């Protein structure tokens, strides 16, 4: 009889995960703060990985990597990437970055403006966005000044002026991938994406109106009039996607996307394996990942971030929730096809 | 990568490689000790006391 | 050398304290002779822990016999191990106390005190460093019970910083000789839960179950029931009588299984309980879950009614001693919902080489459970039924007591009952 | 030369310190009757393992050490075992009743009585020194003796020895070969008592070491003398600067100056390389890389805890057996570029190394193979928190409902040193927070 804890009510994933677990009659829940657990559903922030694997006689396993935050922060990304030589600065899949203190605190200001008056002088597309609350402006001035009436970090990357636009509607969009890397970082990415369209016709003369710019689920069913005209809640699954990919642009969703995200997923995680492995750790650890991707007009494909406590689709919540449960839990811990992932195999 | 003051013997050698630079006096304890001392008697003449009566 | 100093009182008492001595004696290799006959040196290790060693090599019991009627006395002087026995520690009256905890505690027992304390004092005088005291009685009679606990009142009093200990039998109304039984034990509860460290409770109706059910003994007898308390009494002080690191002495064992110091009183059970397949081997899995089984259990109470606020688990004899850690830890983990998780790693368990007589592997349990209300509930239950018609009482008053006295009492054992219901929420 | 004496106190201080001379004895060529044949200076001599034996007109070679257990029975075993030549009467200190797994029983109600008397064996051995560096104290942080009166003997060392530095070796309370419910609490008035007084302290998790005996000496069920014989290695390994001609550690001070930037920050985390089961048919013996390489892994830390995920503000490199500078810094460029070793912006980013000829002495008849060469790493880092972290969760857990506390406050503790030596850990756990995290 397994038994594990429940330290993370708001996480609809591992809600349903628990919901399973259950259901199989062979998994126990205890209280929050029963240390005699196998499994551990942890917080978000914060996460005590200092107590586990110091219980005599139970294999602990915990849903969270320490260290991973190193990926999924805006800035600490960007530092990633730039920092780490197996990425390099001259990554050609990530978007020219810089990360950008408020004055009322390295810092990469005078760097950026480098680039920045470059771009001005060389008549090119010198479009910028800033992030950590959005803004997206043409003048270094006014990306600058925002961050400043802030007090957290901040990050400035090129902004995709020559997106990909589904049609009909000439909208933008976003590629969302699910990846399950287990305890022995194995790296599993989840068959099932989905594509956060914009409802909205893209428009490039003006950035203000930023309803058909930022393609988050929560802004299109607030802000936008025209939610749900195209696809149910402005998601487009791998199906419908591909075929419109063969109709318009006579190629696959594999060969002209789906290659460049297995790269990148690759990338960023065996960068950091060395960091985060528990391999000859004293417990045991897994994590989902919500990977947000950007496809241009010429098919090359940008890495947006990286998320540490994904959400996922509808429609998707029982096949890859059970998934988590046959690759990541009860490898450790096995019960008493045709997998619906897609190992990606690396050296370690 | 850098090697500093390397001492060597017949026993063996030591040195340095840099890979990148940068109470209570007497007293007292005597009146802790009699302090704790002195309320384990006041807690036994409470239970003798308390056999007494 | 930790000495301990055994006394008896009354008739439960001195007939359960004449089988301990009985089976500890074998184990030990002490014939009814006090000549020691063993064949390993384990036996002597500790054994001056009970035992004094006189001259000729001769092994004499630390034990001190008290009683307000020869009888009982007479025939443990005549029992199989009765000449082992010091001669000037039987200690006796003959008035008798009439199942009278007021005769025991006020009247019949206060004239015979001070010469108990005398052979008490004499017994510690010759100590090199006494550990405490243990004493086997019952609650229901009324010398075992009443002056009993006069006499664990007056060896605090002369010994404040020794450990106390005592098995007490608890009485039962299916295991009843009178109906005084709820009176005289819920005056003793209260001088238990003030002057004792330790209390392992014994319940008559639990092992007369035992020997019913699972012993299949068709008509149980005080004998029978006598057996297990025999058996859980030399389990329980293995730890002391034989070489360990885990309850080495009185004091250590104290101190990991008394959180509180008024909540001391403690379920005991052993495992194994076969009746006449008795040769068959027990593997270590089995004698866990059937240790921790409700019908091992001596206090007639059900530990899924409360929380274990400590547990103690000695095992005897060569086996597995990874096998016995993973069967503990085994049984933690699948019911980690029954133990207090305010209290880290509050299950302990320690191992000894040589089993009991007739098995090649047993184990003891000691558990410190809030379900233990149970049997104070029940005690207190029978109490109010006859006090509140005052039945029974002038058997009392006659002895200079006054009803205040008993609604003190009754107060008392139910403030008990309320301080383990705080903890088992 | 300068000398220091050891002091083991309790059962877990008695048993290790055991293992630890019989080693001494071995790696000097001293014999159970004290003598030492290579000794050519008969009666007296300033040699490097005259910092822990002196010596009589006998030829003797007599540790400069005291044993202290508030019961008998663990040092009766010293004064009747192997060695029992090596020591006389003075130096073996034994109560009549133990601490009962009480801090405040130790510290309070027994360490009063024998305190001065402990003091008065320990100026013995002082007076046999020329120039005393200091105190070398073994305990565990579980016992009653180990906790409470440990505490008790460092703050009178202070006063009695101001100038004189006093470093620890202590054992951190692991359930697996524990059966004591209050070693939280006893760990934790340990190390808010001792804080002050202690220059250097190595931590040694039972459950560390219980593991690498399961793992690397394949035993399924450790005793203490398995754990102990473990112990005096790493043990060995740290104390090997000042019983050997040398130039790194040589004096206790040296410790600190390499290991202790910040004062309340003094306890390093031990990694040792390689443990190999003697019962294997013969194994292949591990290169200088291999040994450095396996310092950064968790397997074989004293304690169980994960440095990728702190801050180095010192290491040291500890080699025995056949090893040339050569090697070290090719092994040592080759983990940086694998490895995750951040250092504090205010400390420098490198090692120390110190390199002893003789290899590893392996007690005959232990559980440890002969290995041409090994590894002890010393380093600070702010991983070991982890430790702390964990050992006061237990504490919040059981004081929370005041469990056991009436014990302490009847041997006349009062119930708020339990909350003031809380809020001292709690402010330790906060130093390292900030010298670790972004
Ligand atoms: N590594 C190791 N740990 C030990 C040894 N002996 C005891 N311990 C640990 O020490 C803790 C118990 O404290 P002890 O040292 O035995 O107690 P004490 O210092 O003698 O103090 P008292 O309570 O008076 O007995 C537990 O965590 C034990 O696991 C030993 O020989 N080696
Ligand atoms: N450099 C860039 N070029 C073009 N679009 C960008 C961009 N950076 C961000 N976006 C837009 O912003 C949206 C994602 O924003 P971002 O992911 O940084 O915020 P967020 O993290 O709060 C949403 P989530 O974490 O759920 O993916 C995408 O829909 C994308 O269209
Ligand atoms: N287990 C057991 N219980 C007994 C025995 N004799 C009496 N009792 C119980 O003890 C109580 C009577 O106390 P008793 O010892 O006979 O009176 P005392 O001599 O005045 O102490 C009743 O609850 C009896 O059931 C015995 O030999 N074994
Ligand atoms: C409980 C109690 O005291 N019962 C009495 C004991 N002694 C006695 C003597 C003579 C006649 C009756 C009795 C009954
Ligand atoms: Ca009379
Ligand atoms: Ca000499
Ligand atoms: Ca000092
Ligand atoms: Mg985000
Ligand atoms: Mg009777
Ligand atoms: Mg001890």
């Amino acid at each position: 009889m397994y038994t594990f804890v429940v330290r993370d009510e708001n996480s609809s994933v591992y809600a349903e995960v628990s919901r399973l677990l259950l259901a199989t009659g062979q998994w126990k829940r205890l209280r929050k703060d029963n240390p005699r657990f196998n499994l551990m559903l942890g917080e978000r922030n914060r996460l005590p990985f200092g107590r586990l694997g110091h219980e005599p006689g139970l294999v602990q396993l915990v849903n969270y990597y320490r260290g991973a935050d190193k990926l999924c922060r805006k800035a600490s990304l960007v530092k990633l990437i730039k920092t780490s030589p197996e990425l390099s600065e001259s990554c050609t899949w990530f978007p020219e970055s810089y990360v950008i203190y408020p004055t009322n605190l390295t810092d990469e200001r005078e760097v950026f403006l480098a680039a920045y008056n470059r771009r001005r002088e060389g008549r090119e597309g010198n479009v910028w966005i800033a992030k950590s609350g959005i803004l997206i402006s043409s003048e270094a001035s006014e990306l600058l000044d925002f961050i400043d009436e802030q007090g957290q970090v901040h990050v400035i990357q090129k902004y995709l002026e020559k997106p990909l636009l589904l049609e009909p509607g000439h909208r933008k969009f976003d590629i969302r991938s699910w990846v399950l890397v287990d305890h022995l970082y194995n790296i599993y990415l989840y068959r099932e994406g989905v594509l956060r369209t914009s409802s909205e016709p893209y428009n490039s003369a003006n950035f203000q109106d930023k309803t058909c710019h930022l393609t988050n689920h929560c802004i299109q069913k607030e802000y936008s009039k025209n939610y749900g005209r195209y696809e149910e809640g402005n998601e487009m699954f791998f199906e419908e996607f591909n075929q419109y990919l063969m109709d318009a642009l006579n190629t696959t969703l594999e060969n002209s996307i789906l290659l460049q995200i297995k790269h990148i997923i690759r990338s960023c995680l065996m960068c950091i394996e060395p960091a985060i492995s528990t391999k000859h750790l004293h417990y045991q650890s897994f994590q989902l990942f919500g990977f947000d991707f950007m496809v241009d007009e010429e098919l090359k494909v940008w890495l947006i971030e990286v998320n540490g406590a994904p959400a996922c689709a509808q429609k998707l919540y029982a096949e890859l929730c059970q998934g988590i449960v046959d690759v990541a839990i009860s490898s450790v811990f096995p019960l008493a096809p045709t997998s619906i992932f897609i190992k990606l195999h690396h050296h370690h | 990568m850098e090697v500093i003051e390397l001492n060597k013997c017949t026993s063996g050698q030591s040195f340095e490689v840099i890979l990148k630079p940068p109470d209570p006096s007497l007293e007292e304890i005597q009146k802790k000790l009699e302090a704790a001392e002195e309320r384990r008697k006041y807690q036994e003449a409470e239970l003798l006391k308390h056999l007494a009566e | 050398m930790r000495e301990i100093v055994h006394i008896q009182a009354g008739q439960c008492g001195n007939q359960i304290g004449a089988k301990f001595w009985e089976v500890i004696s074998d184990e030990h290799g002490i014939d009814p002779t006090g000549s020691y006959h063993g064949d390993s040196d384990l036996q002597l290790e500790r054994i001056n822990v009970y035992y004094n060693e006189a001259t000729g090599n001769k092994y004499v019991p630390r034990a001190i016999l008290v009683d307000l009627e020869p009888g009982t006395m007479d025939s443990v002087r005549s029992g199989p191990f009765g000449q082992i026995f010091r001669p000037d520690n039987f200690v006796f009256g003959q008035s008798g106390a009439g199942n009278n905890w007021a005769k025991g505690h006020y009247t019949e027992g206060a004239e015979l005190v001070d010469s108990v304390l005398d052979v008490v004092r004499k017994e510690s005088e010759s100590c090199d460093c006494l550990q405490g005291f243990q004493l086997t009685h019952s609650l229901g009679g009324g010398t075992g019970s009443g002056m009993g606990t006069l006499l664990i009142s007056k060896i605090r009093e002369e010994y404040p910083d020794r450990i106390m200990n005592t098995f007490s039998v608890m009485p039962s109304p299916k295991v009843s000789d009178t109906v005084v039984e709820p009176y005289n034990a819920t005056l003793s509860v209260h001088q238990l839960v003030e002057n004792t460290d330790e209390t392992y409770c014994i319940d008559n109706e639990a092992l007369y179950d035992i020997c019913f059910r699972t012993l299949k003994l068709t008509t149980p007898t005080y004998g029978d029931l006598n057996h297990l308390v025999s058996a859980t009494m030399s389990g329980v002080t293995t730890c002391l009588r034989f070489p360990g690191q885990l309850n080495a002495d009185l004091r250590k064992l104290a101190v990991n299984m008394v959180p509180f110091p008024r909540l001391h009183f403690f379920m005991p059970g052993f495992a194994p309980l076969t009746s006449r397949q008795q040769y068959r081997a027990l593997t270590v899995p089995e004698l866990t879950q059937q240790m921790f089984d409700s019908k091992n259990m001596m206090a007639a109470c059900d530990p899924r009614h409360g929380r274990y606020l400590t547990v103690a688990a000695i095992f005897r004899g060569r086996m597995s001693m990874k096998e016995v850690d993973e069967q503990m830890l085994n049984v933690q983990n699948k019911n980690s919902s029954y133990f207090v998780e305010w209290i880290p790693n509050n299950v302990k368990t320690a191992v000894c080489d040589i089993p009991p007589r007739g098995l090649k592997m047993s184990a003891t349990f000691i558990g410190n459970s809030t379900a233990i209300q149970e049997l104070f509930k029940r005690i207190s239950e029978q109490f109010t039924a006859m006090f509140r018609r005052k039945a029974f009482l002038h058997w009392y008053t006659g002895e200079g007591m006054d009803e205040m006295e008993f609604t003190e009492a009754e107060s008392n054992m139910n403030d008990l009952v309320s301080e383990y219901q705080q903890y088992q929420d | 030369m300068r000398e220091c004496i050891s002091i083991h106190v309790g059962q877990a201080g008695v048993q290790i310190g055991n293992a630890c001379w019989e080693l001494y004895c071995l790696e000097h060529g001293i014999q159970p009757d004290g003598q030492m044949p290579s000794d050519k200076t008969i009666g007296g001599g300033d040699d490097s393992f005259n910092t822990f034996f002196s010596e009589t007109g006998a030829g003797k070679h007599v540790p400069r050490a005291v044993f202290v257990d508030l019961e008998p029975t663990v040092i009766d075993e010293v004064r009747t075992g192997t060695y029992r030549q090596l020591f006389h009467p003075e130096q073996l200190i034994t109560g009549k009743e133990d601490a009962a797994n009480n801090y405040a029983r130790g510290h309070y109600t027994i360490g009063k009585e024998i305190i001065d008397l402990v003091l008065d064996r320990i100026r013995k051995l002082a007076d046999q020194c020329t120039g005393l560096q200091g105190f070398l104290v073994f305990h565990s942080f579980g016992g009653g003796t180990g906790s409470g009166f440990t505490s008790l003997l460092m703050e009178r060392l202070s006063v009695d020895y101001g100038k004189k530095s006093k470093l620890e070796f202590s054992i951190y309370p692991a359930p697996q070969v524990s059966t004591a419910v209050v070693e939280p609490y006893n760990s934790i008035l340990t190390t808010h008592t001792t804080l002050e007084h202690s220059d250097c302290a190595f931590m040694v998790d039972n459950e560390a070491i219980y593991d690498i005996c399961r793992r690397n000496l394949d035993i399924e069920r450790p005793t203490y003398t398995n754990l102990n014989r473990l112990i005096s290695q790493i043990v060995s390994s740290i104390t090997a600067s000042l019983r050997f001609d040398g130039a790194l550690n040589v004096d206790l001070t040296e410790f600190q100056t390499n290991l202790v930037p910040y004062p309340r920050i003094h306890f390093p985390l031990a990694t040792y390389a390689p443990v190999i089961s003697a019962e294997k048919a013969y194994h292949e013996q591990l290169s200088v890389a291999e040994i450095t390489n396996a310092c950064f892994e968790p397997a074989n830390q004293m304690v169980k805890c994960d440095p990728r995920h702190g801050k180095y503000m010192a290491c040291c490199l500890l080699y025995r057996g056949d090893v040339v500078p050569k090697d070290v810094n090719a092994a040592i460029a080759t983990i940086k570029t694998k490895r995750s070793i951040q250092f504090v912006d205010w400390c420098p980013t490198g090692f120390k190394v110190g390199i002893n000829y003789q290899p590893p002495t392996v007690v005959p008849g232990g559980d440890l193979a002969k290995v041409q060469r090994a590894v002890c790493m010393l380093s600070n880092t702010t991983a070991i928190a982890e430790a702390w972290a964990r050992l006061d969760h237990k504490f919040d857990l059981m004081y929370a409902k005041r469990a056991f506390v009436h014990w302490y406050v009847g041997e006349g503790m009062e119930e708020g040193e339990f909350s003031e030596a809380r809020e001292d850990m709690a402010a330790l756990e906060k130093d390292y927070e900030e010298v670790g995290v972004d």
